Parts: structure tokens; sequence; C-alpha cells
RNA sequence: CCCGGCGAGGGGAGUGAAAAAGAACCUGAAACCGUGUACGUACAAGCAGUGGGAGCACGCUUAGGCGUGUGACUGCGUACC
RNA sequence: UGUAACGGGGCUAAACCAUGCACCGAAGCUGCGGCAGCGACGCUUAUGCGUUGUUGGGUAGGGGAGCGUUCUGUAAGCCUGCGAAGGUGUGCUGUGAGGCAUGCUGGAGGUAUCAGAAGUGCGAAUGCUGACAUAAGUAACGAUAAAGCGGGUGAAAAGCCC
């Protein structure tokens, strides 16, 4: 019983 | 492309109204050997039509 | 002292399963979903209690304007007549009297009438 | 419980929920949150309550005319046959037989009898004053029994 | 014939013969009960309107029956509040006959 | 006891014949629903369709007061993606006499299949002369 | 007379079988062996053994009668499931059922 | 013994108190999947229940009426934490 | 997105102002029956009351009283192979957790009353284990180097042999 490979996450932005 | 909530035996059920089989209720006796088979179809001994036509 | 909760949890849901008989679905099979659909019928059942008394007392008055019209009264002037006439016959003895005896509502009416007028 | 410490998947990520230990109660293959220990039920009873309960528990004997007192309670042998001849010609099956003084002879007859108890005049209890039916006495238990109760 | 008369916070339409279950009263099980509280008794195109009442007119019925009726369950709950009630009920009755109309 | 409930197999309807000429659409349509309905009946049940079967005759008579034969604009949608189409009292009589009363009585009648059942029994005639000579319908002075 | 007679732990799901089952419920054994002899399905031949085995059983064991014979009540029931291992994309894997049936057929002369 | 591929499986017979104890074997619950029976359902919109309630099928003593199962239609009614 | 600024039909009164009398209208009030708490009460007396007055929506939370399961003493007593426990239905029963009887299966254990001790009551914790659905008989059957025919074997041959 494996995992996912977990959704591509985005480019996080800042202030 | 996934459910919301599960599909209830009514809906299985219900869909799979128009999945029974078909029968065939059309077999056709042999002329001369009189033995049965599918329309336009030769028999299991070889016949067709009254001929012998496989000869084996 | 281990004690197995088998036998009690086991008849704790027959218990509820046995009221929820005669429910669509899952909701007669499944023990979570019938005990949501078990107290949803008591809520049901104890706030229809008082809409049984609601919904047959305006029914009642229905009848009872259907018939005092076919005899030429309304049923404000009807209930007024009454009163003044002093008869407490209530609305659910009026209904079924003029629903079988057409003869006993119209001497009703014209004592209604007598005293109205 | 005998496993590993290592934590089963990661916090994040997987879909499957929070765990840090396969040893954890809401798991199978060990548990059981707040385990058993050996400990000790015997609870403290006051020289003055215990005196003052089994003089009370005396008191309804007599009341209930269980008590049977008599001058002297010994078998000549400790054949359990004579021992069973002997109390049923006073209509007994059923008795706590203290005496005051501890026979041999005495003990090895009442031995195999499951409804007879015999006993040393010091070492009484309140449960056997109340579970057996009858009670007997002989003459010099009484004022043994006398003066460690008081 | 069938006449109307007043009970335990009710009233009543009954005919001479059969049987009405009405509240419970403090009534022996054999004896016979009267009814001189009529408001209406009416025979067959013969009427009789009380104001409020009949005048002379009583229903002498005999009782039958004392028991309790079905249970009903009482159920209160409150969603998303943490709380539930559960009661039940069985309400008495008295099964009473009308044995005599007198108008 | 338990009240009087009528069967619906053992009601008996009536045939009635009004005529719509010089009559207010309200005033009208409002005792047509209540004939429909079985309000007028001593045995009246809400859940059983107790009415008396109702022939409206001259359709395209009924009166309007006020200015509502012009401005009494008749909406309806087609389902479509932008089918809203609307009509005025006075072109809906030339077109449709017939279905002034229908609308006008189904919006006073109860909404289901009950309310549906009991709108069947209102037959709605733009001429003076209608084909149910043979239930001997009464006319129905109203 | 009854002569039940069916067939457990057959290699195929019950829903597949009851398509075929469904074709010759209350018809004689001489139009119901005909029916399945034309039928293109793998339960087809599986319930013709077990049908052609009824009608053995209903002249050896007890009775008479083969002509005069009919399949009244028949029914699939979904047996346990033989479970494998598909191994799937990105190292995961997915779970299969190698799901069986008892096919019961019970055929009488009324 | 018979069917069946000198299969698998099943039906007879026999042992056995019991084979609704047959080796997948004491007791066999629920989820789930079926077959048969009774009713409703192909013009009728929604937490699917509840109150009222016609009809149908049975079970009964009574020859009056209750009970069980389904339930057209109808007022109200937007799950649990 | 669609009338969409009376809920809708629709209304020239079924709109607005003034007056009057009726009727509908809540689980509000009155009638009847039943349960429980609290304070008084004539006198009953560890108690029910002819009573009497009043109260009984409820979260967090506080107090009080109870039901059910395992084990222990009671208990080498009792029930039980003319059938225990468990399971599965029915009929009664109490305000309630529940209890009693019994049809069928099952097959040898269970346990009155009163006390004591809890691993003592699961719907939720993206709770754990096992089983079974769902999507669904749907995608897919894994390089588009390619198969076609005859004979043989076998119950069955596109995949086996020649």
């Amino acid at each position: 019983p494996r995992p996912r490979p977990r959704p591509r996450p985005r480019p996080r932005p800042r202030p | 492309a996934v459910q919301q909530n599960k599909p209830t035996r009514s809906k299985r059920g219900m869909r799979r109204s128009h999945d029974a089989l078909t029968a065939v209720t059309s077999l056709s006796v042999d002329k001369t050997s009189g033995e049965k088979h599918l329309r336009h179809h030769i028999t299991a001994d070889g016949y067709y039509r009254g001929r012998k036509v496989i000869a084996k | 002292a281990r004690v197995k909760r088998g036998v009690i949890a086991r008849a704790r849901h027959k218990k509820i399963l046995k009221q929820a008989k005669g429910y669509y679905g899952a909701r007669s099979r499944v023990y979570r979903v019938a005990f949501q659909a078990v107290i949803k019928a008591g809520q049901y059942a104890y706030r229809d209690r008082r809409q049984r008394k609601r919904q047959f007392r305006q029914l009642w008055i229905a009848r009872i304007n259907a018939a005092a019209r076919q005899n030429g009264i309304s049923y404000s002037k009807f209930i007024n007549g009454l009163k003044k006439a002093s008869v407490e016959i209530d609305r659910k003895i009026l209904a079924d009297i003029a629903v079988f005896d057409k003869v006993a509502f119209t001497a009703l009416v014209e004592k209604a009438k007598a005293a109205l007028a | 419980v005998t496993g590993s410490g290592k934590k089963p998947w990661r916090q994040k990520g997987t879909g499957r929920a929070r765990s840090g230990s396969i040893k954890s109660p809401i798991w199978r293959s060990g548990g059981v949150t707040f385990a058993a220990r050996p400990q000790d039920h015997s609870q403290k009873v006051n020289k003055k309550m215990y005196r003052g309960a089994l003089k009370s528990i005396l008191s309804e004997l007599v009341r209930q005319d269980r008590l049977i007192v008599v001058e002297k309670f010994s078998v000549e042998a400790p054949k359990t046959k004579l021992l069973a001849q002997k109390l049923k010609d006073m209509a007994l099956e059923d008795v706590l037989i203290i005496t005051g003084e501890l026979d041999e002879n005495l003990f090895l007859a009442a031995r195999n009898l499951h409804k007879v108890d015999v006993r040393d005049a010091t070492g009484i209890d309140p449960v056997s004053l109340i579970a057996f039916d009858k009670v007997v006495m002989t003459a010099d238990a009484v004022k043994q029994v006398e003066e460690m109760l008081a | 014939m069938y006449a109307v008369f007043q009970s335990g916070g009710k009233q009543h339409r009954v005919s001479e013969g059969q049987t009405v279950r009405l509240e419970k009263l403090d009534i022996a099980t054999g004896e016979t009960v009267e009814f001189a509280e009529v408001l209406m008794i009416a025979n067959g195109e013969e009427v009789k309107i009380g104001v409020p009442f009949v005048d002379g007119g009583v229903i002498k019925a005999e009782v039958v029956a004392h028991g309790r009726g079905e249970k009903v369950k009482i159920v209160k709950f409150r969603r998303r509040k943490h709380y539930r009630k559960q009661q039940g009920h069985r309400q008495w009755f008295t099964d009473v006959k009308i044995t005599g109309i007198s108008a | 006891m338990k009240t009087f409930t009528a069967k619906p197999e053992t009601v008996k309807r009536d045939w009635y014949v009004v005529d719509a000429t010089g009559k207010t659409l309200g005033r009208l349509a409002t005792e047509l629903a209540r004939r429909l309905r079985g309000k007028h009946k001593a045995e009246y049940t809400p859940h059983v369709d107790t009415g008396d079967y109702i022939i409206v005759l001259n359709a395209d008579k009924v009166a309007v007061t006020g200015n509502k034969r012009t401005d009494k604009v008749y909406y309806h949608h087609t389902g479509h993606i932008g089918g809203i189409k609307q009509a005025t009292f006075e072109e809906m009589i030339a077109r449709r006499p017939e279905r002034v009363i229908e609308i006008a009585v189904k919006g006073m009648l109860p909404k289901g299949p009950l309310g549906r059942a009991m709108f069947r029994k209102l037959k709605v005639y733009a001429g003076n002369e209608h084909n149910h000579a043979a239930q001997q319908p009464q006319v129905l002075d109203i | 007379m009854e002569t039940i007679a069916k067939h457990r732990h057959a290699r195929s799901s019950a829903q597949k079988v009851r398509l075929v089952a469904d074709l010759i419920r209350g018809k004689k054994v001489s139009q119901a062996l005909d029916i399945l002899t034309y039928t293109n399905k793998k339960a087809a031949v599986l319930v013709k053994k077990v049908l052609e085995s009824a009608i053995a059983n209903a002249e050896h064991n007890d009775g008479a009668d083969i002509d005069d014979l009919k399949v009244t009540k028949i029914f699939v029931d979904e047996g346990p499931s033989m479970k494998r291992i598909m191994p799937r994309a990105k190292g995961r894997a997915d779970r299969i059922l190698k799901r069986t049936s008892h096919i019961t057929v019970v055929v009488s002369d009324r």
C-alpha cells in the first residue's frame, strides 16, 4: 500500500 | 471524474434494464436430416437446405 | 474485568433498525442512516401531533362553511348565531352532522338564523 | 507493547490519518491506555469497628437462635464417618465448628466434609459466622471469645 | 335516534347499541353511568337542540373496559446543541357502551 | 370516532354550464375554481377531488375592468437560451381565447397531481355551443 | 419432487451468469437446452452443463418424465472472491477480485 | 451408482443423534448480493419522513369489526456531529 | 439566464382613510385525564394523601435518581439434553435506559435476590483491523514486427504440435 506523488505545488508569492 | 454520492441499487438496476440478453427463438428444422440450426447456417452434422454441403 | 460489548451493541442497533422498518434505501438497513431517520421521524411525530389538531379543525371549518352556504348563511354568521343561541356543539360534531343528516343541519341553521336576526 | 517507536507514515502528504506509533491504543495488536497493575485491594478496619461488628454479628445470632452452646465437642477418632454420625444426631448439616482448643483429631474428621469447618477460638472471622446456617460453641470457647472481644 | 353528549373534555356523537372510547373516569367496571349533559337529540325528523342542554334527556350507558391506550414515543431533539430526550406515554381510556337514549 | 372522508370511487359529480359574457375574469374563475375543488359540497375532502365538471362558454366575451384589456401582460418563458415571450390581453383573446380562463383558473387551483386532476374537468369553449349535450349539463347562474 | 442441482465455485462473476440464467427461467428443458446451445456466452455453456446434470438427476436418482419437465426456479448466488494484486503505475498496487458464483438450478415436472 | 472433460462440482445411497455437522467442516449476526410471493410505481419534481388517508392482498373470530403488508392523493417538512 | 420591486392567480374593490360587529388564527389561554419537583397544610406519622398552591424550553455546567454488561461472594443453592448461552421473529410491559414470555435454529452451559470491583455502554477523531459495495461490467488487457490455410491431438484449437 503506497501513498501518492501529492498534487504538484504552485509557485508561492510574497508581500 | 468522480461521484459525489454513491449510486443506489435503483440507479444500478435501472441502468442494467437494457443489459438483458436476447433469445434466438427462431430455430429452423433441417429439410432432410431434420436437425435444429440457425437460419442461413449449416448444421452441426454439415447440412444446409437439405444438401450435405460439407461432406465431412 | 474485560467486558465484551458484542451482545449489547448488536441488540441496540437491532432496536433502532426495527423502528426504521419500511424506510427507503439505506434508511432501513444502515444503522448510521436509520438512526437519523428514526430521530427525524420522532421529531415529526411530536410536531405533527399538534398539527393534527390544527388540520382537523380547519377541515371541519371547511365542512361547516360548505353546508352553511348551501343553506344561505356564511360561516362567520353561523357560529355567531349559534353562540347567541346558547349552543355549544363543537365543529367536530357539526361537520359530522352536515355530512350525514342534512335535515338536522337545516334546523341548526334556522336556530342560528333566528338568534342572529 | 513489543514493537517499534517508529512513525508509521508521514505527518502530512498522505491521505491516511495522523499516526505516530503502531502501539497506540486506537490500533490493533497493542493498546489498553489505562493498563492495570498488581495492586492491593485490602482496606483498613479499625480495631473498635472490627470488634464492634463481631459483637453485633454474635448478638443477631442468638436472636435468630443459630448459636448452639454445648459443654464439649471432641471425637474419639479422626474418622469422618463417626463425625458425620455425630452432628446428624443433633440435626445439623451445615455448621461452623468453632472450639476453644483446636485438636488435630477433630481437624482431620472435618477436612473432607464440605458443609462443616473447624477453627481455633482466636481465629474467628465475620463471614463464616454469616455464611454458615448454624454455629456451635463449646463451653470454654465462649469464655475465650468473650475476653478477646471484651 | 343518535344523540350527542359531553364528556371529559370532548363531545361524542353516539347511538344506542354502539360503544365509544372516551377519557378515564372513576367508574367501576360493572356498574352503569348516566350522561345528563346531552346537547342534541335527533330521532329521524324529530330533532331536539339543547340550549344548552336538552330538557329531560339522559344517556344511560354501560362501561366494559378501563385499559390504557397505545404507546407513543415522545422524541425531543435539538440539532448541534447536544440535546436529546426520550419519553413514552400510554393514555388511559374507558370503553363506554351506550345502552339507553332518553328523549 | 374517525371523521368522514369522501371516497373517490363514491363521489357524485355534476355538470354545469356558465356563460362568460360580461363576466369579470377574477370574479368568475375563482367561483369556477371553488366548484372544481369541491368547496361547495358538504362532503369536501382536501385530498379527494369532489368537485363538479364545468363547461364555460363565450371564452372571448370575458371582460376586465380598467385598462387591463391592453396592459395585462401574460409572460411565459420557452425554457430556451433567450426565449422569453410576452402577450397582452387583447392579443391573447384573438389568438387563444380559451387559454385566458385556463391560466386564470390554474393559478387559483392548488398545485400538484390533485390540482392537475381537477383542472381536467374544466371545459372551455370560445363559442356558445358545446358538444357535451350527452351529459345533461345544467345551467349554473353565476 | 424438486431435484436441486448446483455448481459451486464457478469461475465467473454472478452478474455475467445472471444474464444467461434469466433466459431459461420458466422454460421447458427441451427449449432451454436449445436456447443455451446457440447462446454465445461463457456462462451459457456453464449453466448448460448444470442443466443437463439436473436432467440426469431427474431420471436416475428419482422420478421420470424428461420431456414433461420445467425449469421453475433458477438463480445465481455470488461465492467467495479470490483476490490478486495488479501492479499499476507509480509503484502503487490495485487489488483485483477473481469473483466466483454458485449457479443453482432446480427443475421439476410441475 | 449417475451427470460431468477417467476433471472441478453436484445429485442419489450409506455412516453418523445431527451431513439446515462433508473436511472452505460448532454456533453463522450485519454490511452486500439474489429468487419467489403481496402491493405500489412509466404526467409526475426536492433530507424521501410524519399526520390524514382511498384502494388491493391476506389472518381472524364474528356474521360487527380489528390486525398485518403495500399504499394513490394530501397539509407540514432543507440529514447527524 | 426568466416575468422577477402584491408570494402567485388575479383584483376598480379583493387598493387607501374613518367606524362597527362577527369569524379564522400558536405548543398562548380554558376543558378532561396522566407523570414528576418544591413550599404549606387537616393530621397522617419512616406515609399516602379528600388535599392545597405553584412549577416542570434549555447550551456550557452543577446537583439528584436510575437501566444494562463482565467477574466475585451469596452459590456444591436454582434452571437446564422433555434443550443453556448466542442468533433470528412475535406478543405484552415501564417516563426512560430496558424487562418478561414464547415460535424456529442452536447445542451445553447459564444464573435469582442483595452487596462489591470495572478493560462497563461508540456515529463521527482525513480513528485501527477484517469483510462487502460504489463508480462498472467502464478504462485497460502493457511498443501498429503480421499474420493466412490445411492436417493432428483433445470435451473444447486464433494462441499447443506438424
